[PDB]
């Protein structure tokens, strides 16, 4: 409903758009530092562990079965 | 026309002002506001006669040029035009329609009724809406003749007279046969016609 | 429409309307071809030559091709002056 | 056996003046901007050349008292590779049925359209003569002249259409819920059809006015079937 | 109860009376007769409902005429009269006269004769 | 307020022409105004337009054809130095055989066909097809 288009706006422009930005959900995510912090893995691609114990995750209503997920 | 052969003569603005046919309605629409010369002391409009004398002759110019006289389907559906268009028809060769118009004449590839005409003359725009409503699909044009308040959507050649008296509607079919016979060669002119307009009249039952 | 040998490389060129200059499409299914009659100047009876019209549904549709034929008649001598 | 097949005994003027010689292409139908009320015209002139689509078959259903009531819809693509194109629908009961009467539709609604160059005129144009825009209900689709050679740039179900049509080169754009088929196509058809009725610096010459078909042979129509 | 004639006997009736307008009477036991030997009605309750309704009209066409059946007598007498006659004349006196702003719009066009006026009070409803 | 005075004169233009008139009034007249509308009828998409002059600004009547299409304006003057011009002419034009681009440059206002012609950049205006 309004946006200046002025000949001298580049900082108001530039700065909107930089505002408005931390509204994007992965732009935010990939940005802030909260998301690499609480990744189990510390932002890489595969990871070693120990197995605690084996389990029986059993799956959502539509479907039955048992998993048989670990504990790392 | 801008001739003296086509010009108005005094013997007509008496069958005009007898009839009563430059007497318009209360209301005036912003289409129709050419043809008025000024609204009286009490709440009336006169219609311009020159005008209505110039746009008879340019539908009259309109239906001449058509060569097969049967397809100038000529419609009426009020009680006061049937008997018009149906002498209107039989004087000159058109084919008419009086009463219900049964949608779908011109557009229905079924019906029996379906007919493809090549002009239209109507009594009443704001009466006969369906026709023009339905000649708006198959490239048909338009004659109509119109009151002060009558919407000119769909209409080619508005013809301005008074549209609601009997004696009025009458005159204005027997004005429109006589120029085309005219000019189409036929009832030459330097003579008074035959026909006279009380055949052209509403009935309006008698004693 | 031609190219630079100078042919006429086209399917057909479309009317236009005589009162607004668009042109009429394929499936303007409101345009007409009104045809007038010319009188022979003298006894004032029809001589063959005529005059044709083409208006576009648009136009016809706002309810103006009735004060549209009568400009390109009084433009035209079939209505000559003082309508 | 037997033989001697006579169809098409026409119920119209122009089914007439079609069946009868007197008229010799659709171009002159187009001339007049007619109404074509019978499939069989469009034979006459096309009809060795014209190829059909079927587009999509999708199955629409009214709930009902007892039931849910199926019937299908039809979307079908015609044309000639040359410059002509149509596009009809038809839903009903069956299949079989849907798909035959949509091809009466889609060759009802044949329209020309026209075809320029992009960078100068050697011959044979290849591409849409300026940049066009149609819709159908939130379907937008740009169509944008391209050199000679691009081949069309589009989505599937545009490019069946616009190869149809007889369009060699083609940029297109579209921005909207693209996904429902009948909407698509009848934005593409629309934006195809807007291609003749685009005021051009080359139609700028007055019109040259000729006789209507109806005004040229009102003496054969005047008893040549009865 | 009922008594509420169908389609099948009202369009029946209408055709034997709009071909054989003239064999039809105004008695019952004759018009049964009548449409027995015109037509073939497979029944004989439904040949006496026809013959019924046949009745009924009949006794109608006398009065006014219907507005489903044409006949010749009661066309002569609508044709006979949309020929002109003489209740009607010409335009009924000759010296029909007008009002000011008429007169001063046929000055406008050369008009000079046999003519009259009159002026209202000022404006509507007064 | 109006600030811009082209952009509105543009603007009448253009929802009359949508309409089929023959004739507009647009005001107040300019000097950019008048030089704009003599390149638009040089070509033909006008006919010709008088100046009613009153002791102020003044105002002006345009005779449309029906062969204009769509005038209008960018709204801020941005300069434009002939590199420019390609990607500018590939945005607002509707073809490669017909319409123009307005610009003013130090030689006066004129189309960029001309400037070109005369190597040229310098301010744009606004375009018509
Ligand atoms: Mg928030
Ligand atoms: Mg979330
Ligand atoms: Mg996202
Ligand atoms: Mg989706």
């Amino acid at each position: 409903m309004g946006k200046c288009r002025g000949l001298r706006t580049a900082r108001k422009l530039r700065s909107h758009r930089r505002d408005q930005k931390w509204h994007d959900k992965q732009y935010k995510k990939a940005h802030l530092g909260t998301a690499l912090k609480a990744n189990p893995f510390g932002g890489a691609s595969h990871a070693k562990g120990i197995v605690l114990e084996k389990v029986g995750v059993e799956a959502k209503q539509p479907n039955s079965a048992i998993r048989k997920c670990v504990r790392v | 026309g801008a001739l003296d052969v086509l010009q108005m003569k005094e013997e007509d603005v008496l069958k005009f002002l007898a009839a009563g046919t430059h007497l318009g309605g209360t209301n005036l629409d912003f289409q129709m506001e050419q043809y008025i010369y000024k609204r009286k002391s009490d709440g009336i409009y006169i219609i311009n006669l020159k005008r209505t004398w110039e746009k008879l002759l340019l539908a009259a110019r309109a239906i001449v040029a058509i060569e097969n006289p049967a397809d100038v389907s000529v419609i009426s559906s009020r009680n006061t035009g049937q008997r018009a268009v149906l002498k209107f028809a039989a004087a000159t060769g058109a084919t008419p329609i009086a009463g219900r118009f049964t949608p779908g004449t011109f557009t229905n590839q079924i019906q029996a009724a379906f007919r493809e005409p090549r002009l239209l003359v109507v009594t009443d725009p704001r009466a006969d809406h369906q026709p023009l409503t339905e000649a708006s699909y198959v490239n048909l044009p338009t004659i109509a003749l119109c009151n002060t308040d009558s919407p000119l959507r769909y209409v080619d050649i508005a013809i301005p007279c008074n549209n609601k008296g009997a004696h009025s509607v009458g005159l204005m079919w027997w004005m429109l046969a006589r120029e085309v016979l005219r000019m189409r060669g036929t009832i030459s002119r330097e003579h008074p016609w035959e026909v006279m307009p009380d055949l052209y009249f509403y009935r309006d039952p008698e004693e | 429409m031609q190219n630079d040998a100078g042919e006429f490389v086209d399917l057909y060129v479309p009317r236009k309307c005589s009162a607004s200059n668009r042109i009429i499409g394929a499936k303007d299914h409101a345009s007409i071809q009104m045809n007038v009659a010319e009188v022979d100047k003298v006894t004032g009876r029809f001589n063959g030559q005529f005059k044709t019209y083409a208006i576009c549904g648009a136009i016809r549709r706002m309810g103006e091709s009735d004060d549209s034929i009568l400009r390109l008649a009084k433009a035209d001598g079939i209505v000559s002056k003082n309508f | 056996g037997k033989a001697e097949d006579k169809e098409w005994l026409p119920v119209t003027k122009l089914g007439r003046l079609v069946k009868d010689v007197k008229i010799k292409s659709l171009e002159e139908i187009y001339l007049f901007s007619l109404p074509i009320k019978e499939s069989e015209i469009i034979d006459f002139f096309l009809g060795a050349a014209l190829k059909d689509e079927v587009l999509k078959i999708m199955p629409v259903q009214k709930q009902t008292r007892a039931a849910q009531r199926t019937r299908f819809k039809a979307f079908v693509a015609i044309g000639d590779y040359n410059g002509h194109v149509g596009l009809g629908v038809k839903c009903s009961k069956e299949v079989a049925t849907a798909i035959r009467g949509a091809i009466i539709l889609a060759k009802l609604s044949i329209v020309p359209v026209r075809r320029g160059y992009w960078g100068n005129k050697i011959g044979k144009p290849h591409t849409v003569p300026c940049k066009v825009t149609g819709r159908c209900g939130s379907v937008l689709v740009h169509l944008i002249p391209a050199p000679r050679g691009t081949g069309i740039v589009s989505a599937p179900v545009p490019k069946k259409l616009l190869l149809m049509a007889g369009i060699d080169d083609c940029y297109t754009s579209a921005w909207s819920c693209t996904a429902t088929l009948g909407n698509f196509a009848k934005a593409t058809f629309d934006a195809i059809s807007k291609t003749y009725s685009y005021l051009t610096p080359d139609l700028w010459k007055e019109t040259v006015f000729t006789k209507s078909p109806y005004q040229e042979f009102t003496d054969h129509l005047v008893k040549t079937h009865t | 109860m009922g008594r509420v004639r169908t389609k099948t006997v009202k369009k029946a009736a209408r055709v034997i009376i709009e071909k054989y307008y003239t064999r039809l009477g105004n008695d019952f036991h004759t018009n049964k007769r009548v449409c027995e030997e015109i037509a073939i009605i497979p029944s004989k309750k439904l040949r006496n409902k026809i013959a019924g309704y046949v009745t009924h009209l009949m006794k109608r066409i006398q009065r006014g005429p219907v507005r489903g059946i044409s006949i010749k007598l009661q066309e002569e007498e609508r044709e006979r009269r949309d020929n002109y006659v003489p209740e009607v004349s010409a335009l009924d006196q000759e010296i029909i006269e007008v009002d000011p702003d008429t007169k001063e719009m046929l000055k406008l066009l050369d008009f000079g004769s046999l003519s009259n006026l009159q002026v209202t009070q000022p404006t509507v409803g007064m | 307020v109006r600030m811009n005075v082209l952009a509105d004169a543009l603007k009448s233009i253009n929802n009359a022409e949508k309409r089929g008139k023959r004739q507009v009034l647009i005001r107040p007249c300019s000097k950019v105004i008048v030089r704009f509308l003599t390149v638009m009828m040089k070509h033909g998409y006008i006919g010709e337009f008088e100046i009613i002059d009153d002791h102020r600004a003044g105002k002006i009547v345009v005779n449309l054809t029906g062969r204009l299409n769509k005038c209008g304006v960018i709204s801020p003057r941005f300069d434009v130095q002939l590199k420019d011009l390609e990607k500018w002419q590939n945005n607002l034009l509707p073809s490669r055989q017909f319409g123009f681009i307005v610009l003013t440059t130090s030689a006066g206002i004129m189309d960029h066909e001309e400037a070109r012609r005369k190597h040229t950049g310098g301010k744009i205006l606004g375009f018509f097809f």
